[PDB]
């Protein structure tokens, strides 16, 4: 399927067998989605990780993209802090695509999968936060989406009615994940690239805390880290 | 919008073939460059669209400008904020930033605050702990409206639809190419495939001809069609299951 | 060690469609009419 | 017509498979489906649009 | 199996091409001498679709650009507005 | 279908029923083969009822019509209602096997 | 008995037949995200019989 | 609605316990959606 | 074939010129806006 997805001249797929092959490759990824937790030590020059990160650039299925993101999420679990596949095999076309999925305001399973992949990618913190906040377009979409993902699908107190007369008490499913990711991102000490982001988001998140009081219990370690 | 994408009837950006030989075409790479150019430009536009918002009688006249852009404050809340009559969201943000300055949460531990003098004065309560939810609920009560005058005494969808239809025609032409190319390389085991699969699909299409109206009201299914053998042999089974 | 046991009630429906939306109501009725018949055994 | 059946898929595949074998024997013409999609005057009109875009972009 | 109303039904209410094609193909799969006579005869027909396919592809390279043009004329809006 | 030409069939059957139901019940034959039996003044020949049985097989078969219709419905709607487990050339096609395989997919367990 | 006369209006015998050659088969589900989302995964194929390409061709040769 | 006989290392009560554990989960999945 | 060959042989130079020109203009315009937004954000 990598030979199909890249377009290499070796083993070009015959189209008439394509319905024989298509449902052949949906039943294998669902095995790779299930056994990846038991391949939890990821090596450097791995073939599974390289193959799936080649596949993710090609496909257009929502289901298959969610399965690839869950496999790569649960494959880098008990990883390292120094040297595994995530430091080098993410060739920056892919990691610029996974953060891009946060802009899709309508879907919500893909946002949760992408935030979980970034969260499992960002647990070491030394060579991971700089690599994430390295690009001028990967470190800049997060300046706009992640304060907006706090009040995602939450009845904020509006003011259009108050301008035209003439509180939620809850959260959402992705607000908890975004608060978790941003509190974990606030722990980047020694003023590297992480707290340089976490200081430039506070004047905008401070307006979101005035509207939603469950953002006071959550966003606690971030507020202690400012 | 919803929480899930909307299913829709017409196709949306079907694939581009990759098996055509590049010694003759040499153009699908260029269209590919145009497509990722469009995706990059659309990424920029969508980010900027998100970030662009990121007896003596009295005179009583209800004016034209009864407007909630500048709403009156209670004088206790006016002393706590400082501004005279600003707004409602400015009031909520000023109260919350005052609470955040005075370090009152915890040094529910962050729900409960430490009630101080002025804040108990503006809320008319006397607790020590009280959650922030009720504190900002009381802001809705503490604000009153402004007093009136008193005197006493597309084409892009159709364009993308056309590009989708044209890419489907490209897929059709590429599949019709690949059939004759694979027949050109080795012709034996594709003509045997044709003679097998055409016969099998003819049998599949002729698997339904004895279930019409006037082909079942007549008698030429049950009687004398042991040549067919398909039904009227299930009757040893179907009676034994009680269906009848 | 053998135990001759009665197997589970498998919902084999009479007419078998292929799309999911023509199935879910019948399968809900089967889940109700199986779990209610099985709840009294406990 | 929004949905497909087993009869529809089988008829589509059988039709598209018999149209491909009838081009080797040349017992079908299929010049209309060819030339209505090639359309060389439309091709040169599109190339003139590309040439005018070269002129307007330079 | 009783004809009961069959008589009243009969009162009130009173291909070859592809089989010949299949016989022709079954004769083509006997002697090797026609197979090359198939192959180059097929090999030109593939070329007939290649001259088809680029005539589709050079259309898409047209039809993308106006839509891209329809995204430049909006983006040069923001060249003003943000600077505002 | 076409209930114009459905009533024109169901009005020829009422003709035959109300023509057979006006035959006399004391109907009997006299074949040309009773001469070989030598029937006396009272002997009860054994081919006397070869027309009255035939004139009741029709009259009762034309009243049991909407019973064999209801048996043929239960036959066809249980032979054709499977149609993909008994017929061999249908359960061996690609698309039928793929549909029967794809309906049996058990839902994915999150975590 | 309790049989009816054969001159009653139900004489149809095929009204709600629906042979399983005429069933709807599960195919691909094209999704729409928005007006300016051109990098998203466009469709969804969980348990489909045919691909997106052949289903797009079947849509093409009917409309 | 077709039953069956088969051999198993579990008793008939434990099979019913597993049926409860499966049908509660499928009931929650289908009533949730 | 020959009209098709005439408008299919000359056209590829036009295509590979025009896409590279659009690459040029779009890269210039993005390098303008990406430096404009920093002076916005300051």
């Amino acid at each position: 399927f990598q030979c199909v997805a890249t377009g290499d001249n070796k083993w070009q797929l015959y189209e008439g067998n394509a319905t024989f092959f298509n449902e052949l490759t949906h039943y294998t990824l669902d095995l790779m989605e299930a056994i990846s937790s038991y391949i939890a030590p990821a090596m450097k020059d791995d073939h599974y990780f390289q193959t799936l990160v080649s596949i993710l650039n090609y496909t257009k299925d929502r289901y298959m993209v969610i399965s690839i993101l869950r496999s790569l999420s649960r494959l880098l679990v008990r990883s390292k802090a120094n040297e595994e596949s995530a430091a080098d095999n993410l060739d920056h076309k892919t990691l610029s695509l996974i953060v891009s999925f946060l802009l899709l305001e309508c879907d919500s399973e893909l946002i949760i999968a992408s935030l979980d992949f970034l969260y499992q990618y960002i647990l070491p913190g030394s060579q991971r936060i700089t690599e994430l906040f390295k690009s001028k377009e990967c470190s800049l979409i997060l300046e706009a989406t992640l304060p907006n993902l706090l009040s995602y699908n939450i009845a904020t107190p509006d003011y259009h009615l108050l301008q035209k007369h003439k509180f939620p008490q809850e959260l959402s499913d992705v607000s908890k994940v975004a608060c978790t990711f941003l509190c974990l991102l606030s722990n980047d000490t020694d003023d590297g690239a992480g707290s340089a982001f976490c200081q430039r988001i506070r004047p905008l998140v401070l307006h979101k805390l005035a509207d939603i009081p469950p953002l006071t219990l959550a966003l606690s370690e971030y507020m202690e880290n400012t | 919008t919803q929480t899930n994408p909307v299913p829709v009837t017409y196709p949306t950006d079907a694939y581009i073939p990759t098996y055509l030989p590049d010694d003759k075409v040499s153009n699908l790479a260029d269209l590919k460059k145009l497509i990722e150019m469009d995706s990059r430009l659309d990424l920029y536009l969508t980010r900027r669209r998100l970030d662009t918002s990121i007896l003596r009688c009295s005179i009583t006249i209800q004016l034209r400008g009864v407007d909630g852009g500048k709403v009156q404050y209670s004088p206790n809340l006016a002393t706590l904020i400082g501004m005279q009559t600003g707004s409602v969201n400015d009031a909520v943000y000023s109260i919350y930033k005052y609470i955040l300055i005075n370090n009152l949460f915890v040094t529910p531990e962050l729900g409960e605050v430490k009630l101080d003098s002025l804040l108990q004065k503006v809320l008319d309560t006397n607790a020590a702990h009280l959650p922030l939810m009720n504190v900002v609920q009381t802001v809705n009560k503490l604000v009153s409206p402004l007093p009136p005058i008193i005197l006493d005494y597309a084409e892009d969808t159709a364009k993308l639809r056309e590009i989708t239809k044209l890419a489907l025609q490209l897929n059709s032409s590429a599949q019709k190419y690949q059939f004759f190319h694979e027949l050109s390389l080795h012709p034996r085991e594709t003509l045997t495939h044709y003679l097998w699969s055409s016969k099998q699909n003819e049998l599949v299409l002729q698997g339904d001809q004895y279930f019409n109206e006037d082909a079942a009201r007549t008698s030429d299914i049950y009687s004398n069609n042991n040549n067919d053998r398909s039904l009227m042999g299930n009757i040893s089974l179907l009676y034994s299951q009680g269906r009848l | 060690p053998l135990n001759w046991v009665q197997g589970p009630a498998i919902f084999h429906m009479l007419t078998s469609p292929y799309t999911q939306d023509e199935i879910i109501n019948h399968e809900m009725n089967f889940l109700k009419g199986r779990l209610l018949e099985l709840q009294e055994i406990t | 017509y929004n949905n497909v059946t087993l009869k529809n898929l089988t008829a589509f595949q059988l039709l598209s498979q018999r149209e491909n074998i009838c081009e080797l024997l040349n017992l079908v013409e299929s010049t209309e489906r060819h030339n209505s999609i090639i359309n060389p005057e439309r091709q040169r009109m599109s190339l003139e649009e590309m040439k005018k875009m070269l002129d307007a972009l330079k | 199996s009783l004809p009961i109303e069959d008589n009243y039904i009969r009162e009130v209410v009173g291909s070859k091409l592809m089989e010949c094609v299949n016989d022709a193909v079954q004769t083509l799969l006997q002697g090797d001498d026609k197979l090359g006579k198939v192959s180059d005869k097929s090999r030109e027909i593939s070329e007939k679709y290649i001259e088809e396919s680029q005539a589709i592809i050079q259309e898409l390279v047209k039809l993308t650009m106006e839509k891209l043009e329809s995204k430049f004329t909006k983006l040069c809006d923001l060249e003003t507005q943000l600077e505002m | 279908g076409d209930p114009d030409t459905e009533i024109r069939i169901s009005a020829r059957i009422s003709n035959r029923i109300n023509e057979l139901e006006r035959l006399p019940a004391n109907l009997g034959t006299y074949s040309l083969d009773d001469c070989l039996e030598f029937i006396t003044k009272d002997d009860l020949s054994s081919r006397m009822d070869t027309f009255k049985i035939k004139a009741l097989v029709e009259l009762k078969s034309l009243k049991l019509l909407t019973k064999q219709k209801s048996i043929r419905q239960k036959l066809i709607n249980n032979v054709a209602s499977q149609a993909h487990h008994n017929i061999p050339y249908l359960r061996d096609s690609p698309f039928t096997a793929a549909a029967q395989r794809s309906v049996q997919i058990r839902s994915k367990v999150i975590v | 008995s309790n049989i009816p006369d054969p001159t009653l209006p139900p004489t149809e015998m095929m009204t709600r037949f629906l042979h399983p050659n005429w069933y709807a088969l599960p195919t691909t589900v094209w999704l729409k995200y928005g007006n300016y989302n051109s990098w998203a995964p466009s469709f969804n194929e969980n348990g489909t019989v045919v691909d997106s390409t052949t289903r797009g061709l079947i849509w093409l040769e009917r409309i | 609605a077709v039953f069956d006989l088969m051999t198993s290392p579990f008793t008939q009560e434990e099979v019913l316990i597993k049926e409860i554990d499966f049908l509660k989960n499928k009931l929650l999945d289908l009533q949730s959606l």
